[PDB]
């Protein structure tokens, strides 16, 4: 399991600066989200290589 | 003495409701049903977890109705883990609870109030054998029903 | 200036209390993303799924 949270972690914090660059930030709050689609298709696009 | 739960979120009749809720005709069978309204909101799925929950802990509910005015078919789609994670059945009758999602849990307990995609077909095409339009060309997008739809056409 | 802010849960026995406290907990914190991690669960069925419908 290290190794493997290791690339997930990497994987989230490469695609959270990627979403980071874009515009209309939301946030969930304590309605959709309605950067939900968006954000689910920005991970679906993740492509890397290391 | 059975319980069952009513929640509304949205305007609706509530008086006329209640006032209907006894227009049943079960005095031949023993079971003096307990029926609670409870009023609700749209907020979020977890507010829902929570009310559910204390409605199921206080009342010992067996049985769950939901109505709503809003038209997201996630309604159905989250009501359908806790009616398959819980023994007490659930119905959708009105409003969000209503679409028909793809399929239910084996160990769901969820039924709603409406036709199939297939007998929707079926009407379909007996209005185009009602008024002699035998030409027609179908399109459809990536819902998960739509197989369905053109194999039963 | 961004900040990574972390936020962990450990293993109860019941699967609607780990449920309700991990969807409000992770709500109320705000978070983006939630993560499944433990192969040796002394269940059988591996269900992750309150997790996945709530989120
Ligand atoms: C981090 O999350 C914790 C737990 O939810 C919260 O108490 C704290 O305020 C958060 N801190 C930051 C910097 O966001």
């Amino acid at each position: 399991e290290s190794a493997h949270i290791s690339d997930a972690v990497g994987v989230v914090a490469q695609a959270v600066h990627e979403l980071l660059e874009k515009e209309n930030i939301t946030d969930p709050p304590r309605n959709i989200w309605k950067t939900g689609p968006l954000f689910k298709r920005v991970l679906m696009s993740s492509k890397y290589a290391d | 003495s059975i319980g069952i739960a009513v929640i509304l979120v949205g305007t609706s009749d509530e008086v006329a409701i209640k006032d209907a809720h006894e227009k049943d005709d079960f005095h031949h069978l023993s079971v003096v049903p307990r029926v609670e309204l409870v009023a609700m909101n749209e907020t979020d799925p977890k507010s829902i977890i929570t009310r559910i929950c204390d409605l199921m802990s206080d009342r010992k509910i067996q049985g769950v109705v939901l109505a709503d005015d809003t038209d997201q078919e996630a309604i159905a789609q989250i009501l359908d883990f806790i009616s398959a994670q819980t023994l007490t059945p659930i119905l959708g009758i009105h409003g969000g609870s209503s679409m028909i999602m793809a399929d239910k849990d084996e160990s769901s307990m969820f039924f709603q109030f409406g036709p199939s995609i297939e007998q929707q077909a079926s009407v379909m095409l007996n209005i185009m054998e009602e008024y002699d339009w035998y030409i027609f060309s179908i399109v459809t997008t990536y819902f998960p029903g739509y197989q369905d739809f053109v194999n039963k056409i | 200036k961004i900040q990574l802010n972390a936020t962990s849960v450990t293993h109860k026995p019941n699967a609607i209390q780990m449920a309700l406290s991990v969807c409000e907990d992770l709500i109320s914190s705000q978070v983006y993303a939630i993560l499944v991690s433990h192969p040796p669960t002394p269940n059988d069925h591996f269900t992750p799924t309150p997790v996945s419908y709530t989120a």
